[PDB]
């Protein structure tokens, strides 16, 4: 309980609070990484105004402490996102994305030829190169793209 | 008798600007008042040892619209004909046995101008021969540029796609150099680039052409902006997908397109052209088509008709 | 103009009563006169993208008896279209670009109602889509029924044979539904049934229906017997064989049968009705076929006709 | 301190998990004004349940009935001036388009550009679907299953 | 000698209890303490007029851990033997001249019955034959339900999907329904439901048998969950999609089940059980087919070896 | 146990110089003195999803030079594992149970690696996967390049042909570049040459390499010239033949080489190498593929037998 308001909702006792997440990537990331379901209370401001993007988008999901790698997944759609995370209405730890070195499932092989679009597996792609841009070969078929490609197909 | 008269359209390279000229505007005419008898008893073999449906309904529904009947075959998929070794030659001495004209496409390239020294007078028109040349693709093509631009020279062209295989882009920049200060603008990857002997006859005459390798470095300027399809086994699945798959129109890339700029795909368009772009003013892709009725009557009524009435 | 004018005939769900009368009306009186050039100059095309040779055949004689044009393609075996990933959105907008009708099977339900959102203002007439709609074999049972039985509403109509794929039978129960007290006699393996949702629209319309095991128990009230293929693969060739081959139609069996009952089949007959019924005064499957081209004619003529002279 | 709004529509008493389907479904957030979503909101009231509040946007009518399928108890309220101008329950439209899929796997909708159609028929124990292309009739659970 | 010594193994009908539990007996031994040179020197010939490689490549990977040689082939669209003129019999005739075994799947049923009055004194052992038998399938889930379960007798067996068609669900119900006291639970499409001569089989067996229309309403009492792939061929699209929110086996519906019930499926295993399924412990299909090579292996030992003492 | 006992053959990227050495030396010593009864009792799958008859038969002779056994299939057009609805993962995972080792060529990349995470602890051998690795080829060319050479360090390794879109190629020059000091030659067409992703590599690493035009330019300076063969369809035949006088190599070309100067081609060799360089002491293609007994018997040996004492 704290005095919320919309332009920047406030206090949940204890979660994770994911803020300057960009425009428009807030209900990528809740749909991507599957967020949603858990009987938590989620809280979510989509297209809100702040701290200089404008604006920006902003998930609160009570209970639920998801770290160190989870936040790390959220690096090429979020990376300058902040991940608090909240215990008994203090922010007692603030984490920032940097690049992984596996991102799983949430991608897909630009190859039409590769075996992973039939079966059972789950895409896998290694990350190369920090922010000059981004490499990310494919388990499977080893075969490398420009991250730019894998985020459209 | 008309200069056209019982000839045989084999090559683009083969007509004169004045023979394009004199296509394009008795297309015009037949456009505005039907002749629909103007064929009446002439007899039209249609000869596709190739199966290809879009041209060849084109090209009989215009020889339907002009009077004329119409027997052939469609073959790629077995219709009795080499049957034993039997030449093509042959073929074509037997044929002309009967009919007044041969429309014919064919594996092979040159195989339309064999069928030309076997013929004795029939005229045989050309709907494709192998990678050589499809001249009733690229007098359509001409036809809807000089239709929705008004004019035939001083155009800003692009070609975007593979451009080293497409055999009708290299036609339509032959046919176009054929006309005055038109520019080319050639966006293509690198491995799917316009041909040197293209390159080398456009130097020589003097006209302006640029590689780009986004069509927003050059939509402003554009008047016509022709697409062709990327055959994906012209790469391989992941070349094709990997940054080059990008020769791709949508209709957000037409924002600051001029008013009157248009775009053409001989089609099927697949990829290149997302379904978007179909509602806006500039897509002439399907009524790019649609002329393939009239440039293709044309010929027909030129080829045959020793005088033609207008 | 007649309420048919420039109409896509895609689903019998969609003509009314009314609809039908007209259309069966025009086919009697083309039956009676000919209008050998009421098409003339139309050129239409016959799509089959699935093969049909009893349908094709049947439809480009009818367009030719009006004095049409016909450019088409029958495929299943190769001729040349969804080349290279070609969507049917974009082969009809591209046919309708010249043609003046579209005739067209397809193997999937739903596809010549897809092609009315792309054809503009080309009618489309549905020739079979998958287990889905044929509106043109139902035109002409119901045209067979009325010329020998006189009427359409009081019959009693006997459907023999596989009545659970029979996409036939499906569309004649709907149609005759639509006028009065026709009494229905299903007689089906078990493994054949008509289908709830059948049933259940007779049922709510009061129609009366029943089912019997043999032919013997109904033949003295009959009037009309659709016979249809049991396909032996809907079956095991021994579920086929044992016991369930007896839905098989002879000579003998028509003893105590009504001097105006008929017998009609969609064909091919291959195994269900015997050679011998053929000399039988009931025997109208083939009459039935030729009737094909009156109710394929008329809807033509309706469909291209402004005001229809007679 | 919760999101009260001077004008906007707010969907509340959404059941639980439909919550997010229609936000997907409906493409509620390709949109730049404010949303403030809840999910798995406390409803001592309902059991639990989710509301969307979206701002300076009124989804009216046919947008109303389209939800019923899915949140078929979900009050929508507009909002002009702080406060409740108009409660509307979803009642079910005759045609549902464009989000459903016809089960049919030979039906032409799944290769074509095409918006699926359906026609709702409340058979009494369910609502029959029936496609526009097949025009095979289906029970809403297997087209809503999938 | 051991009973099956030099018989011939063709249909589940003709091995009675005692030769079901000698088999099963066996191949837990050989499992245990294996003898790759017990058909040393001996040639086994793998006839598979029908393709099915998981089959073959069970048989061959059981006649090479006995240490036995191989010829033979499989014919999806190929090699000569059977011909068309050229008599299974004597293909049969001259092939038994050269091996010391025959293991045959053939499409026409009683193919392995007719081969056994040609093959002479060489055994022939049946792998498939049309719709009829395919004993060592029965032979391996029993292995597996006996492995699981610790005995053949008092079970309560689902059997679930297509029963009409399903070979395997037939003849492992003759052969369960030799042991005592078994319980079967059914739960089918009623288009595609058990035989009736199956059921009055078991009817005058005294067995209890009941039909159900969902797994969900028998999970709780269930030893064995038998699924069978159902067959789309002999449905409509539609149909096969309408039927409750289906018959697929998800873990969500395991939850209930008792801790030794074990789900089995003869495979393909396209749609009807989720991939869910493969972690819980209740997954065994794939261990099922592991057991194949012990089934088979054991067949073969008693078959070709006078009396085994291992 | 030895490095590789047990260990999953995918990618030649995953092996490290010393891994590839220990291959190497290894095969060399079953050449000098052969093991016959190594894998005897040991069952090994050749699951060619892809026909390649000359690989499967190198293969299976390695299978059985160390007395294992066979089981498996090819597929061009036929025999039903994958099926279309059964996937690739439940296919091996049913093979998994069935044998001790699985050499699989399939058409899309990657499937050997899906294969690994469903073979339990069944080993599986990559021969060929799409467009990505075909390690077994690599492994025996360099057991050729040493075996000719002396060594596999301080080598000018010519590489002609489709550089493109050769896998071998591709990865032979990724396992010689884990040897010091190499310099590399690419003469290849420029629409088929080297990627920037092997070049980009080879920088990285500091190796030299240079692209030349034709062999005759380096002809002088070459210890290995590796032939590849231009593959037509990804050219145009005028294309194809327009290039330079060639690079197709005849003895007139070699009459510089040094000494021991060697022609490798993984083959075919329809066109590239003419037959009069088959007599010359340079031709070592049919000793390369003889050699590919010894480089696979080596990874067969190691990957099932836990230490080796040859
Ligand atoms: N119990 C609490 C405490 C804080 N917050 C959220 O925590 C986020 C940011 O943490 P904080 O350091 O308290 O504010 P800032 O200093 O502005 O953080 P930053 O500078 O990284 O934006 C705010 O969006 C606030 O809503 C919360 O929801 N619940
Ligand atoms: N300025 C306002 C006014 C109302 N609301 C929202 O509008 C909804 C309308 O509910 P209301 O009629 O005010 O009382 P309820 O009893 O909650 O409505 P219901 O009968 O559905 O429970 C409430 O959830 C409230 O949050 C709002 O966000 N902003
Ligand atoms: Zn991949
Ligand atoms: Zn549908």
């Amino acid at each position: 309980m704290t005095h919320d308001n919309k332009l920047q909702v406030e206090a949940i006792k204890r979660g994770t609070v994911i803020d300057h997440i960009p425009a428009q990537i807030g209900f990528k990331l809740l749909s991507l990484f599957k967020l949603t379901e858990t009987d938590q209370r989620i809280t979510i401001g989509l297209n809100l105004p702040s701290g200089e993007m404008g604006r920006k988008d902003l998930i609160k999901i009570e209970n639920t402490f998801l770290s160190e790698d989870q936040v790390d997944q959220l690096a090429l759609y979020a990376p300058q996102a902040t991940v608090n995370r909240i215990d008994n209405y203090e922010v007692v730890g603030k984490s920032r994305p940097s690049l992984p070195e596996r991102i799983d499932n949430v991608l897909v092989c630009p190859n039409s030829n590769c075996i992973s679009h039939a079966e059972p597996v789950s895409s896998s792609f290694a990350v190369r190169k920090r922010a000059n841009d981004i490499a990310l070969k494919c388990k499977y078929c080893e075969k490398e793209f420009s991250h730019n490609v894998v985020l459209a197909n | 008798a008309n200069p056209l008269y019982q000839k045989h359209i084999i090559s683009i390279n083969d007509l004169s600007r004045d023979d394009l000229n004199l296509v394009l505007a008795t297309a015009a005419k037949l456009k505005a008042n039907p002749q629909p008898e103007l064929l009446k008893h002439k007899v039209i073999a249609s000869c596709f040892f190739e199966a290809s449906t879009r041209t060849r309904l084109s090209f009989e529904t215009s020889m339907h619209r002009l009077g004329a009947s119409v027997v052939g075959f469609s073959d790629s998929a077995n219709t009795s004909l080499g049957k034993k070794g039997e030449t093509l030659a042959d073929t074509i001495s037997v044929i002309s046995t009967y009919v007044d004209a041969i429309v014919m496409r064919h594996p092979q390239e040159g195989a339309a101008r064999l069928a030309t020294e076997f013929s004795g007078n029939v005229p045989v028109l050309n709907a494709g021969d192998g990678s050589n040349q499809h001249p009733t693709q690229t007098l359509l093509d001409l036809f809807t540029i000089q239709e929705t631009q008004g004019r035939l020279d001083n155009l800003h062209v692009a070609m975007v796609g593979d451009l080293k295989y497409g055999r009708t882009v290299h036609s339509l920049t032959q046919a176009l150099a054929k006309f005055d200060g038109n520019r080319f603008y050639f966006i293509a990857p690198d491995a799917l680039a316009m041909p040197q002997y293209i390159l080398d006859m456009l130097d020589e005459k003097g006209i302006a052409w640029s590689l780009h390798s986004s069509i927003e470095e050059v939509m402003a300027e554009v008047d016509i902006l022709y697409m062709t399809r990327v055959q994906k086994e012209r790469l391989d699945p992941s070349e094709y997908a990997n940054v080059k798959a990008q020769f791709v129109l949508r209709a957000s890339d037409l924002h600051n397109a001029k008013a009157n700029m248009k775009v053409l795909h001989p089609l099927p368009r697949v990829d290149e052209i997302a379904t978007d772009v179909d509602k806006t003013p500039h897509a002439w892709y399907f009524q790019q088509a649609g002329n393939g009725i009239f440039a293709r009557q044309a010929l027909l009524a030129l080829v045959l008709n020793r005088d033609l009435v207008l």
